[PDB]
RNA sequence: CUCUUAAGGUAGCCAAAUGCCUCGUCAUCUAAUUAGUGACGCGCAUGAAUGGAUUAACGAGAUUCCCACUGUCCCUAUCUA
RNA sequence: UCUAAGGGUCGGGUACGAUCAACUUAGAACUGGUACGGACAAGGGGAAUCUGACUGUCUAAUUAAAACAUAGCAUUGCGAUGGUCAGAAAGUGAUGUUGACGCAAU
RNA sequence: GAAUUUGGACAAACUUGGUCAUUUAGAGGAACUAAAAGUCGUAACAAGGUUUCCGUAGGUGAACCUGCGGAAGGAUCAU
RNA sequence: GGAUAGUGGCCUACCAUGGUUUCAACGGGUAACGGGGAAUAAGGGUUCGAUUCCGGAGAGGGAGCCUGAGAAACGGCUACCACAUCCAAGGAAGGCAGCAGGCGCGCAAAUUACCCAAUCCUAAUUCAGGGAGGUAGUGACAAUAAAUAACGAUACAGGGCCCAUUCGGGUCUUGUAAUUGGAAUGAGUACAAUGUAAAUACCUUAACGAGGAACAAUUGGAGGGCAAGUCUGGUGCCAGCAGCCGCGGUAAUUCCAGCUCCAAUAGCGUAUAUUAAAGUUGUUGCAGUUAAAAAGCUCGUAGUUGAACUUUGGGCCCGGUUGGCCGGUCGGAUUUCCAACGGGGCCUUUCCUUCUGGCUAACCUUGAGUCCUUGUGGCUCUUGGCGAACCAGGACUUUUACUUUGAAAAAAUUAGAGUGUUCAAAGCAGGCGUAUUGCUCGAAUAUAUUAGCAUGGAAUAAUAGAAUAGGACGUUUGGUUCUAUUUUGUUGGUUUCUAGGACCAUCGUAAUGAUUAAUAGGGACGGUCGGGGGCAUCAGUAUUCAAUUGUCAGAGGUGAAAUUCUUGGAUUUAUUGAAGACUAACUACUGCGAAAGCAUUUGCCAAGGACGUUUUCAUUAAUCAAGAACGAAAGUUAGGGGAUCGAAGAUGAUCAGAUACCGUCGUAGUCUUAACCAUAAACUAUGCCGACUAGGGAUCGGGUGGUGUUUUUUUAAUGACCCACUCGGCACCUUACGAGAAAUCAAAGUCUUUGGGUUCUGGGGGGAGUAUGGUCGCAAGGCUGAAACUUAAAGGAAUUG
């Protein structure tokens, strides 16, 4: 007569949208998914700013920021970045610190 | 697109009865509805009630007092034979001796030992205990 | 509404449906015509009677270790080969190569019975006499 | 529901319970009729002849304002349009909206609305065949429907 | 594992009009087949536009078998110019 | 030996009558030593394999083919003080009354 | 009024093909299944040591690998 | 119309172009004549129905036929076909799916027996004939009752009862005993009879017939499921058992044996088929977020389903079925009493078919009423009212679905009343005498879905009737047609009225005729909304290459090295140009689209949501097998374009090997034109429409209002804000009120207190999404889609470790 077989589990989404490739491995990732920070930081660093306020031409100077997005492949995210891995109640809290 | 509105009504009343009420809003009424709410109020299921009436609709206020256990419809609307209205009782009723297999027959909307009194039978509509 | 029409005048959608959802169990083809008598070693019967071809030593599945004594029956009204147990301790002794037997299902509705891979079938009668009363020696096996 | 789209909407237009009335109205029965078959010889539809003489002047409804409805009252004078105002209305859509594919090609979407609303137009003249308002044996088709417009 | 090249025959295909050994071995066609056909293929020495492989249609092309039909043959006889 | 069905022209006190022509096709009887496309004229057919696709062309005097050709594909050189070729030279010539979707060579 | 004939319908039957169904031989090919201990590696399951898997295309003794897109059944519900 | 016994395409001449079909035709299969019924069933169901009553039969296969009222007969012919009988090879005779009987098949099934006594039938017929039938033998298919041992006393130990008097004896009973005795039988033989057609059996019966070594019970099991061994000897993953899980490798609660024991017992296993279990077929009543399942998406015919709305009520009588004083009768009932339960009338605007009517019936009929508790509890008569209560007729009275009641619903069987079958299955018998030449009760009762029939009911669910009025009544009034029994003097001819048939005509009557406008749907209109789509057009940067360059030894590249390119200036800064590339950052639990999927500017082309709306339409709709548009990425076809990245490939490393990961290049592609392609983890692995239930904020898009704030030109108008509110969304937080196997869920809820409508899919895992056949495609592949065979777990959530 007539007999067969399976299929499987679940997570939520949109619909689509366009990847970012790794900042560090070149991984293809979308934007719900992601995994992004925010690089901002001085182009001196704090043994370099007593160096070049001495050495400055110019009162008050300036001191801008290097800004940049770093979007990671969640792979990467782990072995490095702020990610880790949490408990099964600590996985549904969004707050950062 | 309701495809009946009684059904619908009955569930809504139901729903406010589980969630220990004493009214509901019901929409949007039957003659049919109306000798339902007869039946269930002359055997003391519901306290009394008001019909409201905007022309097109006519929706309903039921002050139900909480006696319902529970009041339920059957579609699609079966034909039933005298003979067939025991397995009835038998199959959706809580008990004999008392629950409403309510009915319509050609002499009118009503509870099955009413109907059995009178002797007929004719469709089945639904249930209340 | 439960998947499922609940129309008063739907009740042939209903029935199709079941037409088409009860082709499920190989037993529904036995109750129309019978996967018996197309395919299958037993015509649709009880028992089936053949030639002893060759005695065989199966290795029995794991956990079990032995060697099961059993038999390559050649039945007489299909001619298929079919592998074939010989119940008892001894009694393959009692059978010779190419005498007349009688075969019986196993147990189990066909398949497989426990640690004997293939073999389907349990010798019942041999030379037109029974195992068990070889066996035990009640009666014994008739030469002429 | 509605019968395409995924929108779930309930913008209407809720009547009040008045049906006699509105009792601060003014005129007369034939002033309002009268001014009806003056729009009507103007050449617009029920719809749009209901709007212009509800928001600019008096008439609150046709039905309460008279003893009738505006498509009944075209009909008695014999000013009633060849066919349905509705479907007539999607049938010009329509012939517009083919009018756009011809010049276009790599387009789909449009295409699919096209179908969507043939789809209805079809309905509608199931429906009205039914109720016998269009003739019977009556058709709409993308060949002749430009055609139909006049 | 090894010697060895510029690289070491890939996808395909064959005792093919390409295979010596050969009447290759196996099956099929027959009473009987170095013929034909299907297979197998470390192929003496197949093979990719020196084109490989497949083909509907076409063929005064090459081949084998079968139905029909015959003096081709058994087995020769006869008549006409 | 019959029947039927195919049409032309003239007619209306402001539905169809008269006539004139062909051949085609069908159907029916009736009939003969079952003969009838009567002589004449006029396809053997199939199942497969090899090979080149095909129509075409050639060794006029032994080879018509599996050879050549072809459409299709691929390649190469060439922007005219040019490429491929001719000429003993020539104020000479073919491609060229051409121009890169063209010409030449495979 | 028997043999015996003319015509006719009803027609078994065999000869021929055409079929529709049901079986069944077959060199050779390619599968699947089982069977205590057979060779080759070790492809998934822990981040299985290159995250898995999906579709599709190619490659490769073998697991498999690689591309483009997707998913997460992820190793992240997060500025 | 022939032929028929008569109808009809039965058969054709002539003419027509029909008939049937997703409401499943036609074809194929069937291990299919059918039903009545059998198995098993809480209800629902599921399986089987070969086995003495109908056109189809059928007589080895067909076809033909005479005879007869009846036959397409076959215990009758004719032929052919297939097989096969006997010969003095010329020729003849056959049919068994009636009994006896059995080759191969087998899993499987009986004496070449005796008789018409029953039971029936046929013949001119009580008298014959019947392998129909009966009778036995064969008989462990099934069923019924059913022996295989009983019992003292003695030797012991208990336990209940009698005198209720001590220890006195006991009627007794419950056991155990190499303690021992008389008794009672049937199997079996059988004088005999009975029985029967004649025998065998049985029901009776003299005669012989138990003491164990006898007149002897088996078949399974003893780890769990599942009642019964931590006994003995053997065996050593060997032999074997084991439906399943598992036992056995030198101590077996499972094997081979003993011993003991436990079931069932003249039967018990064993095999296959089926029913329950099985809600693992699911209407009642399953599952689909993962456990097996929702088609990618949308349309769309069939089918299924589909808002409300139309005498509801209020009265006044009449009599029933029930409740109970009264037991005025002797634990039997009457008739007047408070209420219930559904009835039947008449009235409240209610022809609640009738029109011509006889009986005009029940009656304004009353001719002088009485053997009545006045209060109306009620048997009682006299000359003459309203058509159904009885029939005669006609005129037209939506069309069913539903349901009540009735027959009609062959018997055995089923449920089941009675009853000596010695009980019982059964069977339909029998009981009772004044067993003197007699009496009498039975063989009931119920079941029969669907359809067909009559018959009330009229709620629910369908459906027509008055909307460019050829519309209902009608005492109106001409008229145009058609019919007509009686009579004028009779049968006929035309006529006059006459009664009715229809049709038409202007006047005549009625509140003259159109239900809503569904928090259903469609449609217009309004200013808004958007990374929605198409068609162009603009910008952006970087990437690569080039020229100019300014310059000087190592630049690429990793974990580290190498390939690599390098003063025939490399990497490297600045000035330009060229080609494709993609729309960064902004960009979010943000926005549109049916999805697939879509982010620079601007224009044009239509389209769409929500919202607003005392606009219109008026059930138009919800989902949907077939069929159809779109459908990522990768592929394919022929052009273009061909910068980066990059299947194949080459490579340098790595490593035991590396054709893989890491590197440096690099053809197809990535881009686009016109074609194809149809898959995806096309994912919220959560169908769609509708209703109802918990709170809370936050947000996108309208809308409403507020002496609100902000922004110009203090002020006006908008925009932007703030606040409150409300509609439609993308969603979220908190509980579980509920749901769930949990994880989790505002829907996976409102589902054993199981039914709002509908589509699709799944039924242990594999084999396999394979094979074959169809179909679409240039191909790659796509849709549709099995089988044999194999196997006890695969699996899904959680829980520790």
């Amino acid at each position: 007569p007539k007999k067969r077989a399976s299929n499987g589990r679940n997570k939520k989404g949109r619909g689509h949208v366009k990847p970012v490739r790794c900042v560090n491995c070149s991984k293809s990732i979308p934007k719900d998914k992601a995994i992004k920070r925010m690089a901002i930081r001085n182009i001196v660093e704090a043994a370099a700013v007593r160096d070049l306020s001495e050495a400055s031409v110019y009162p008050e100077y300036a001191l801008p920021k290097t800004y940049n997005k770093l979007h990671y492949c969640v792979s990467c995210a782990i072995h490095a970045r702020i990610v880790r891995v949490r408990s099964r109640e600590d996985r549904k809290n969004r707050a950062p610190p | 697109t309701r495809s009946s509105v009684l059904a619908d009504a009955l569930n809504a009343i139901n729903n406010a009865e589980k969630t220990g009420k004493r009214q509901v809003l019901i929409r949007p009424s039957s003659k049919v509805i109306i000798k339902f709410l007869q039946v269930m109020q002359k055997h003391g299921y519901i306290g009394e009630f008001e019909y409201i009436d905007d022309h097109r609709s006519g929706k309903i206020v039921v002050q139900l007092n909480g006696r319902l256990n529970k009041c339920g419809v059957i579609s699609p609307r079966f034909n039933v034979k005298i003979g067939d209205i025991e397995k009835w009782t038998a199959n959706l009723l809580p008990a004999r001796q008392f629950g409403y297999v309510i009915l319509t027959t050609s002499a009118g909307i009503m509870d099955h030992e009413e109907a059995r009194r009178k002797h007929v039978s004719g469709k089945i509509l639904g249930f209340v205990y | 509404g439960k998947g499922k029409p609940r129309g008063l005048n739907s009740a042939r959608k209903l029935r199709v449906h079941r037409r088409n959802n009860r082709w499920a169990e190989n037993n529904y083809k036995k109750r129309l015509l019978g996967t018996a008598f197309k395919s299958s070693p037993f015509g649709g019967s009880s028992h089936a009677k053949g030639i002893v071809l060759e005695k065989l030593g199966i290795e029995s599945k794991q956990p079990n270790s032995a060697i099961r004594k059993c038999v390559r029956v050649q039945l007489i009204k299909n001619g298929k080969k079919v592998t074939a147990f010989v119940p008892n301790d001894g009694c393959l002794n009692f059978v010779d190569e190419n005498d007349e037997v009688l075969l019986a299902g196993f147990g189990r509705k066909g398949k497989a019975k426990g640690d004997i891979p293939g073999v389907r079938f349990k010798v019942v009668k041999v030379s037109g006499v029974s195992l068990l009363a070889l066996w035990k020696e009640k009666k014994e096996k008739p030469r002429s | 529901g509605r019968m395409h789209s995924a929108g779930k909407g309930i913008s209407s237009s809720a009547i009040p319970y008045s049906r006699n009335a509105p009792a601060w109205f003014k005129l007369s029965s034939e002033s309002v009729i009268e001014q009806i078959v003056k729009y009507a010889r103007k050449g617009l539809t029920p719809s749009q002849i209901g709007v212009l003489l509800r928001d600019a002047h008096g008439v609150t409804q046709a039905r309460v304002i008279t003893g009738n409805k505006i498509m009944r009252i075209l009909k008695s004078n014999g000013l009633a349009p060849e066919i349905p105002e509705d479907l007539y209305y999607l049938i010009k859509k329509a012939v517009s909206v083919r009018k756009h594919l011809e010049r276009n090609r790599k387009d789909k979407d449009a295409k699919f609305r096209l179908i969507l609303i043939e789809s209805r137009i079809h309905r509608l003249a199931r429906y009205y065949r039914t109720v016998a308002v269009l003739p019977p044996n009556w058709k709409y088709e993308s060949a002749t429907a430009s055609a139909l417009v006049n």
